[PDB]
């Protein structure tokens, strides 16, 4: 009969995880799809040939910005010379833990958000369930998903790896301090100074 | 100074005492944690032997 791809089924999939991966209108890329596993993910690619930029794109579609991962800013990159739009889109496994989404109920597994970048017109505008939305919308998703593009331990790029490759005890301290509730810390350090 | 005395004597025990009671409460917490990230780090570095 005829060949079926394999479900897509976000409930066998971990939540926060990335099953299906649709890149249109890229470099050298203008239509490709990408399967992520969900244990871990291996991809091979020389650099430079749109693996990094795919990469990239995939990190700006999550309520991602080049000058926030730093990194250079380069958004023209990222569209196909000649094509007016770039599109990149993430499915995520939703749980009812997160508030501020836009078409989706609680019990929907499903968060799909999408990125569109074009020359013509500057602002930052992503789609949820194909719906217009404010890049805050996806900012806070983002956050209340508990995880940062700021910092540096979730997200690691060739700055961070050199930001990481000196690394002070002092730095130690504070990246365990930020971890956990820093007002433990200051309350201590309070009492130190009233003793 | 002999009235003063006991009014500075009183304090160094509550202060101490909080302080004491705030170590007590946060040490615990930070020792596992500490002690957590050690055991992680070992045995992550027990493949690099």
């Amino acid at each position: 009969k005829r060949v079926k791809i394999a479900k897509p089924d976000l409930s066998s999939f971990q939540p926060g995880s990335i099953i299906k991966i649709r890149l249109q209108d890229f470099v050298t890329y203008t239509l490709t799809e990408f399967n992520l596993s969900p244990s871990l993910n291996m991809i091979i690619g020389p650099n430079g040939s749109g693996k990094s930029t795919f990469v990239c794109a995939v990190c700006l579609g999550l309520a991602g910005k080049p000058e926030y991962i730093g990194r250079s800013k380069k958004v023209e990159d990222f569209i196909k010379n000649g094509q007016d739009v770039s599109k990149i889109e993430i499915t995520l496994k939703n749980s009812p833990n997160v508030t501020d989404i836009e078409y989706i109920d609680a019990r929907d597994e499903t968060i799909k958000i999408t990125r569109i970048i074009t020359r013509s017109k500057r602002r930052s505008d992503y789609l949820i369930n194909d719906y217009q939305v404010s890049e805050s919308v996806v900012k806070t998703l983002v956050a209340q998903l508990n995880i940062q593009l700021d910092n540096l331990c979730q997200f690691l790029s060739q700055e961070r790896v050199e930001e990481f490759a000196r690394l002070k005890s002092v730095k130690l301290l504070v990246e365990t301090i930020r971890s956990i509730d820093a007002s433990l810390l200051d309350v201590l350090d309070e009492l130190r100074e009233l003793q | 100074l002999e009235h003063t005395v006991p009014q500075q004597s009183k304090d160094l025990e509550t202060i101490k005492a909080k302080l004491k009671e705030d170590h007590a409460v946060l040490e615990p917490k930070l020792d596992d944690i500490v002690s957590k990230i050690s055991a992680r780090f070992a045995r992550l570095f027990n493949n690099v032997g």
